[PDB]
């Protein structure tokens, strides 16, 4: 109906592929170096996608760029699980055509647990029947879900910019009441998924010149600097329950 | 940053 609406669609990114031989077998580190170049490309899309967002140019260009690095994991995570959904019903993971994941590779790339965690949320798109107009404005406000303790350069901004998300949500939706809880309960859960994730690639980062995986430029940097913020409680998620 | 950079 709105303005709103339009946008989101129109500056949607597209198909993304990460390039994965999908006829040798299944290493690791064959796995883990193509979700890596997928998280690579993936992220050039988060910044082209969010500098164009509504209200996006009111921040301090600090703020945008912390905003996107810190909150990047937890948007691949929900779009991921969109797709997953939409494609393949949540039967199997779907980062990219390329490079899906069926259970072996899910163990096989070693990520079970946080795999497993993934393919519930994917399901709760189906469970919680999320329209893809929901799913645009959810996806909106996760970029607004992550800051630091101490606070951004301009914080009046962000909150004011937030709340206008949050009611954007609310808009699309309006017993109804119910569908806000489910839906916050639902951008809650993705954060604790963002933060085994943090933690893997963190470890895996750590250990990868000694275990043969490939990390791009602007992988091993948002890495070792932005994520430790958040592993070390200096940069908290922003939860609507408690 | 290699990020503020080509940002
Ligand atoms: C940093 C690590 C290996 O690259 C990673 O988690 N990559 C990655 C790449 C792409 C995507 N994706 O959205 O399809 C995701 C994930 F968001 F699903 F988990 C992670």
């Amino acid at each position: 109906q709105p303005i709103f609406l339009n946008v989101l669609e129109a500056i949607e990114p597209g198909v993304v592929c990460a390039g994965h031989d999908n006829n040798q077998p299944d290493s690791f580190a064959a796995l883990l170096s193509s979700l890596n170049e997928l998280g690579e490309r993936q992220l050039v899309h988060v910044v082209k996608w969010a500098k164009a967002l509504p209200g996006f140019r009111n921040l301090h260009v600090d703020d945008q760029m912390a905003v996107i690095q810190y909150s990047w994991m937890g948007l691949m995570v929900f779009a991921m699980g969109w797709r997953s959904f939409t494609n393949v019903n949540s039967a199997m993971l779907y980062f990219a055509p390329d490079l899906v994941f069926n259970e072996y590779r899910m163990h096989k790339s070693r990520m079970y647990s946080q795999c497993v965690r993934m393919r519930h949320l994917s399901q709760e798109f189906g469970w919680l029947q999320i329209t893809p107009q929901e799913f645009l404005c959810m996806k909106a406000l996760l970029l607004f879900s992550i800051i630091p303790v101490d606070g951004l350069k301009n914080q009046k901004f962000f909150d004011e910019l937030r709340m206008n998300y949050i009611k954007e949500l609310d808009r699309i939706i309006a017993s109804c009441s119910r569908r806000f809880y489910q839906l916050t309960k639902l951008l809650d859960s993705v954060q604790p998924i963002a933060r085994e994730l943090h933690q893997f690639a963190f470890d895996l980062l750590i250990k990868s010149h000694m275990v043969s995986v490939d990390f791009p430029e602007m992988m091993a940097e948002i890495i070792s600097v932005q994520v430790p913020k958040i592993l070390s409680g200096k940069v908290k998620p922003i939860y609507f329950h408690t | 940053s290699s990020f503020r950079d080509w940002y």
